[PDB]
DNA sequence: GGCACAGGTTCAGAGCAGGCGTTCCGTTC
DNA sequence: GAACGGAACGCCTGCTCTGAACCTGTGCC
């Protein structure tokens, strides 16, 4: 691991950069969960622009983010730190990573990481927002995205969401102004949920977001 | 009959609660309106109140019509006597807040209101709107519900604006047949010029709008005339207002600029020229306030490296 | 019974109603309804096999009776399986309404009882809507599966009697039921159409009643749209396809279009409104699903194929003729109300000339593409100038 | 400055230069129009000037008939065959749009308002000159190629503005009692010169007849179907709101006009030959 | 010190008080001369809803300066 | 007889306007 | 007095504006 720290911050090849990219890639669920935020920030600079639909695929249908589940949460806030710092500016991993899943919106077996990195990247990004936004209204739509997976999500990943509660409120209230029920139920429990999980502060900003879309809707 | 000029309020509100017709209320509010010319100023205001919770059940567009047409007329009587005003912009604020907060109650009276000041066909932007209909707009902004429809409106109408005077400009024919009104660009300086008057529920929408602008119409197909020339007009307006507006008002000048380092630093994937201008400006104008965002200053040395050149260096 | 339909049109597509749930109510429905209604029903079907103010309110429970069946049988719980156990009891009592013994039988066998049973009912009907609303029921009882042939067969008996007024829409939508459950909707409107003529011959009231000289509007409204959307639902393959596929696919279309020649030849005879409104209303859409979906084809078989595709476009002029002449004639009567209509027809035809233009562009016969302007004619047959 | 003596003097000679020389060059003939019009509109309409090139034009390209005897080359010298066919015809058609921009412009402000009378009156005037522009124009034997679709969607982008004035009409003699004589004139015009002739010219290029990619042939094929009919489709725009104003004028606007000719097609046989 | 109030009968009227001193005070005052208690006030000045803890000194308000009120019925 | 610049063309994307779809009032018998 | 045609506000289709690059044709070395 320390190898992977010096050779990410090092002006190497891409060539001999993919080979240990590989020598990683072989060796991702052998692994504990310590070592992967430093791991995965060396990966996500070890990308070129072409091989990234290809490594998001590889990668998220790899990992497991549950069989580690206080260091498991505490290194997971590190690893989903290390996505922060590379989703910022790198959008040829970003846009890969968005259209990487869309275009796995046909099976509705995608999981935890695939709606985390909505929530993540719908924060983060003021101007990707709107594909996100679309994605997730034709998505929501196919009986695809549903509740258990919002359960779990809530009931484990609140800590990295509890930093980005006004970024889910945003998303419930950009929600509920449509038509097509299933929209509007969603962004309901994502109301409740999120208010459930986490502080008195987001508890006191739901109440007032629910007051503000009844005065004026 | 005629109206005893102190005591027209009360019986103007005995109308209130009689249940009328539209044609019964359109008498009273048209009579009442006409009223307003032979007045002193400072009792116009609940006067309004009045008119508004009475409009509330009948017609609404001609008190605004009414409204818009007097404060228009002497806002323009006030300009000629420029080329009488601590009183006035500030009866102009209060209207326009008894307003907003009457709109706060009924939603049609929002969208009548907009109906009315729609631009949809140009020549409608061309007697439609006053520094004073403008401001109101942008107070109007602050409810949720509003923010889309108001300012894609004052977006559109600048915009189109701009391609009129464009194409005015390099006619002779057009020249030789109109008389140039006022276009909007210059409209909404005037008002940012006149917000020293200190209603600053204004302020907030007016920055939104020049983010507005700024982040649409800024360089993108730029990395022609008709999409180049008036968007960048557009773009320009947005920098200049942020910048008049941050020479008047020691409040605002703090987050305007957290705003801007959050679009300067998260972006340069996109050119975000226009913006470190910006900054360069409002700095030679008054560096110390930079002191206050220093938080945000020291937060992007942390991200310099993966931010590119030419951002750094200016 | 007029309240109770009025409570189901209300909840599916009142306050004390409303704080319930539609699968309360229809729960309650299935016991409130079913083996007691039933007897109501076959009682009227006793009264209807044989004074006059009793016959109208009988009928009018008779339809109200169908009308709440129809409003129970598609709500769109009994999609979801909760609500089908409810169902399947329903069938039970249905099929029990005759014959005992083939308990937890198969549903669809139990499909076929209840609709059997339905079938009984045709001859008794006194009016119209109830015929409509019978033939609903039994379409939406049917889906839960060849079975259209039954359809039709009713369609056609309530299309062909005698009814002794009617209004229109009904017609309009027992029509379409009709056609859209046809074997071949071509020859149907052939048969139709050397009949649209004894309407002009024998009665100042036809073969085909229910067809006076008002009705006339609404059989070619369907006739028109039907056929227009029967022909969209074609799809042009390739030269990989055997020539036997684009053989057939031709004579189809040959039939289609010699079947709208038909159809337009009949505006001489019957000058109005509203039977000029819907030519150009739908020709305009005929003839650009000929452009979508045929002149690809043609472009594939065009070098084999050629002789049919000639004798096609020819044939097809001989009506686009007609509609360039109905053009000129709603532009001289100066009549606002069809000329709304006539420039997307005029931008469609020309389109179709560039189009034959394109199609022998591709098969390198470009030059032999000559034009004539086009002499101007009434509707009847003139040279008007 | 436009209005400063040096400015027209300068324009002026420009002009003499354009009256003056033949120069078989094509680009220098270009870059002196495109400066001619760019100073010109400085100082006012450029429609007269689109008028004397569309006749020198006329007289040196053809004729559709093949037979009217014709020359007005004295007008202006930047002329050849070489010159005016595949290069002046878009330059000169590129600056009528300008025009039309500018009158469409108008006219939404118009509607604006609901001053008006010597509004309407010069761009009547604009109109009715270019409108004779097009006229000499559409009489002649252009080339295949890009200026005869030029050409199309220039007439569309015309009768278009035609349907807008009209619409502008409907809103107003309806409360009044109206269409002063102008406008009747105009539309006796827009009958007579132009619109028969139009057909005259579809049918002049569609008979004239005369190795790529087959998907590239699609996209070739495909675009150069549209305009035609884009063509059709703005006429019988025009004529439906004449109808229009007609049933709400007491005044019969298609008595000047004509029955819209219309175009029937035959196959012949030379496709023997070619298998 | 003076300044105006006028309300929604148009009810100009005159209160005396220090700059320095605050806006509920203003309020304590209404409830005096006029009876109006402070939860239904809502006090305007040029287009700015006045708030309990500043006074006249924070919004730059002098002399016979009118300011305007109305009724927050928080029911009706 | 070949190379360079021009100009045409074509595709990809994105953005926006208008016409039809739903819903109601005027006009003509 | 009623019904059927004219009329208004929103979403989708498609068409257009624009740029960028390839490639091919012509003229000069």
């Amino acid at each position: 691991v320390p190898i992977l720290d010096v050779l990410s911050s090092l002006r190497l090849d891409p060539n001999f950069l993919l080979k240990v990219r590989q020598l990683v890639m072989d060796k991702l669920s052998s692994i504990r969960l310590e070592d992967l935020p430093v791991i995965i920030k060396f990966i996500l600079h070890s990308v070129t622009a072409m091989d990234t639909l290809e490594v998001i695929s590889e990668l998220r249908e790899k990992l497991d983010l549950q069989h580690c589940v206080s260091s498991g949460q505490s290194c997971i806030i590190l690893l989903f730190d290390v996505i922060k710092s590379a989703i910022r500016y790198e959008k040829t991993i970003s846009e890969a990573w968005i259209k990487a899943i869309e275009n796995t919106a046909s099976v509705s077996e995608h999981k935890v990481f695939d709606l985390v990195m909505l929530f993540i990247i719908y924060s983060t990004n003021t101007q990707t927002k709107k594909y996100i936004d679309r994605v997730l209204r034709n998505k929501i739509r196919s009986g695809c995205i549903q509740e258990q997976l919002l359960q779990s999500t809530f009931s484990v990943h609140y800590l990295v969401l509890k930093d980005m509660c006004s970024s889910i409120l945003s998303l419930a209230q950009s929600l509920l102004h449509s038509l097509d029920q299933s929209i509007i139920s969603f962004g309901s429990l994502l109301y409740k949920y999120a208010f459930k999980f986490f502080d008195t502060y987001c508890q006191q900003e739901v109440v007032g977001a629910l007051v503000t879309h009844i005065c004026s809707g | 009959g005629r109206w005893d000029q102190q005591y027209v309020i009360q019986l103007t509100s005995m109308f209130k609660d009689v249940p009328l017709t539209a044609e019964e209320v359109e008498f009273v509010v048209e009579k009442a309106l006409s009223m307003f010319s032979k007045m002193n100023l400072q009792e116009i205001p609940p006067l309004v109140y009045q008119l508004l919770v009475l409009s509330s059940k009948g017609s609404r567009k001609s008190v605004l019509e009414g409204i818009i047409a007097f404060f228009s007329a002497l806002d323009k009587q006030h300009n000629e006597e420029q080329s009488p005003s601590g009183e006035l912009r500030h009866v102009e604020g209060t209207i326009i807040l008894h307003i907003v907060f009457a709109i706060k109650l009924d939603y049609e009276l929002g969208r009548e209101l907009v109906k009315h000041l729609k631009v949809g066909q140009q020549g409608d932007s061309n007697n439609n709107l006053s520094p004073f209909s403008i401001a109101l707009l942008l107070s109007v902004t602050r409810i949720q519900r509003f923010q889309d429809q108001v300012l894609d409106l004052l977006k559109t109408s600048v915009v189109k604006s701009f391609k009129d005077l464009q194409l005015l400009q390099g006619s002779k024919f057009l020249q030789n047949l109109v008389p140039h009104r006022s276009y909007v660009s210059t409209m909404i300086l005037e008002v940012v010029k006149n917000s020293v008057h200190s209603w600053d529920h204004v302020t907030q929408g007016l920055v939104e709008l020049g983010f507005i602008l700024m982040d649409s119409y800024g360089p993108k197909k730029v990395l022609p005339s008709l999409s180049r020339m008036p968007n960048q007009h557009a773009c320009k307006l947005g920098a200049n207002i942020l910048l008049e507006t941050f020479k008047i008002h020691e409040m605002i000048r703090q987050e305007i600029l957290e705003q801007v380092l959050n679009r300067v630093v998260t972006r340069a994937s996109s050119p975000i020229s226009h913006f470190l201008d910006l900054l360069s400006n409002i700095v030679m104008y008054a560096p110390l306030v930079l002191q206050n965002c220093s938080s945000k200053v020291t937060e992007a040395f942390d991200y310099l490296s993966f931010l590119p050149l030419q951002t750094v260096q200016r | 019974l007029e309240d109770l339909s009025q409570k189901l049109e209300s909840m599916l597509t009142f306050s004390h109603l409303q704080q319930r749930s539609a699968q309360e109510i229809v729960h309650c429905v299935f016991q409130l309804l079913t083996p007691m209604c039933n007897h109501l029903e076959n009682i009227h079907n006793y009264f209807q096999c044989l004074k006059v103010q009793e016959y109208h309110i009988m009928s009018s429970c008779y339809q109200r009776l169908l009308q709440i069946f129809h409003g129970l049988f598609a709500w769109s719980g009994f999609s979801q399986p909760e609500n089908q156990n409810l169902l399947y009891s329903a069938l039970h009592v249905l099929s029990s309404r005759l014959k005992q013994g083939e308990h937890s039988q198969p549903l669809e066998e139990l499909l076929s009882q209840s609709v059997h049973y339905l079938q009984n009912f045709h001859q008794s009907i006194p009016s119209f809507q109830c015929a409509l609303y019978l033939i609903r029921l039994l379409m939406v009882i049917l889906e839960k599966s060849q079975n259209k042939e039954k359809i039709a067969s009713l369609a056609r008996q309530f299309l062909c009697r005698v009814w002794p007024n009617i209004s229109n829409d009904q017609l309009h939508a027992l029509l379409c039921i009709y056609l859209e459950h046809t074997e071949s909707i071509l020859k149907a409107i052939e048969e139709i159409a050397g009949v649209g003529v004894p309407e002009l011959i024998n009665s100042p009231s036809s073969t085909f009643p229910t067809l006076t000289r008002h009705t006339f509007v609404v059989f070619f409204r369907v006739m028109m749209a039907e056929l227009e959307k029967t022909v969209k639902k074609i799809e042009p393959g390739t030269a990989a396809d055997s020539q036997q596929i684009h053989e057939e696919k031709l004579l189809y279309w040959n039939m289609a279009v010699r079947d709208f020649s038909i159809l337009i030849n009949l505006i001489k005879v019957f000058d109005s409104h509203p039977v000029l409104h819907v030519c150009l209303k739908y020709g305009r859409l005929f003839v650009e699903a000929f452009l979508k979906q045929c002149m690809p084809l043609l472009d594939f078989s065009f070098r084999k194929h050629r002789e049919d595709v000639l004798s096609l476009l020819e044939t097809f002029q001989l009506d686009t003729r007609l509609l360039h002449h109905l053009c000129g004639h709603s532009k001289i009567h100066q009549d606002t109300r069809l000329t709304q209509h006539v420039p997307l027809l005029k931008k469609t035809l020309e389109l179709l000339v560039c189009r034959v233009k394109a199609m022998l562009t591709l098969n390198n016969c470009r030059e032999a593409f000559w034009l004539g302007n086009l002499k101007n004619r009434d509707l009847q047959g003139e040279e008007i100038k | 400055e436009p209005s400063s003596p040096q400015f027209v003097q300068m324009l002026s000679w420009t002009s003499k230069i354009c009256k003056e020389n033949s120069r078989e060059d094509a680009l220098f003939c270009k870059s002196l129009m495109n400066l001619l019009f760019s100073l010109h509109v400085s100082y006012k309409s450029p429609v007269i000037l689109l008028r004397d090139l569309s006749q020198d034009i006329h007289g040196h390209l053809g004729d559709i008939d093949q037979d009217v005897e014709v020359e007005k080359t004295n007008h202006f010298a930047i002329v050849n065959l070489r010159t005016a066919a595949p290069t002046v015809c878009l330059l000169v058609l590129s600056q009528a749009e300008k025009v039309l921009e500018e009158v469409d412009w108008l006219i939404t402000k118009l509607k604006g308002q609901v001053p008006n009378q010597p509004v309407e009156k010069a761009i009547i005037m604009q109109l009715g000159t270019l409108l004779t522009f097009f006229h000499e124009l559409v009489q002649t034997a252009l080339p295949s190629g890009s200026c005869v679709d030029t050409l199309l969607k220039d007439l569309c982008k015309m009768y278009t503005t035609l349907t807008a004035l009209v619409r502008y009409y409907l809103q107003v003699c309806q409360s009044s009692g109206g269409i002063p004589k102008n406008m009747e004139k105009l539309v006796k015009l827009s009958g007579s010169h132009l619109t028969p002739l139009c057909y005259s010219f579809i049918s002049y290029v569609q008979n004239k007849s005369k190795p790529a990619v087959v998907a590239t042939a699609m996209a070739r094929v495909l675009r150069e179907t549209k305009p035609i009919p884009n063509l059709i489709f703005a006429i019988e725009q025009y004529e439906k709101f004449l109808i229009h104003l007609s049933k709400k004028s007491k005044v019969s606007l298609m008595q000047h006009m004509k029955l819209s000719t219309s175009r029937d097609f035959k196959i012949k046989g030379n496709i023997l030959d070619m298998v | 010190m003076q300044i105006f109030v006028k309300t929604l009968t148009g009810k100009t009227i005159t209160l005396e008080v220090e700059p320095s001193d605050t806006i509920e005070n203003v309020k304590a005052k209404i409830q005096d001369k006029e009876g109006i208690p402070p939860d239904q006030q809502r006090l305007i000045f040029a287009g700015k809803q006045l708030e309990d803890g500043r006074t006249l000194s924070d919004y730059n308000i002098q002399k016979e300066s009118t300011l305007h009120l109305v009724l927050r019925l928080r029911g009706g």
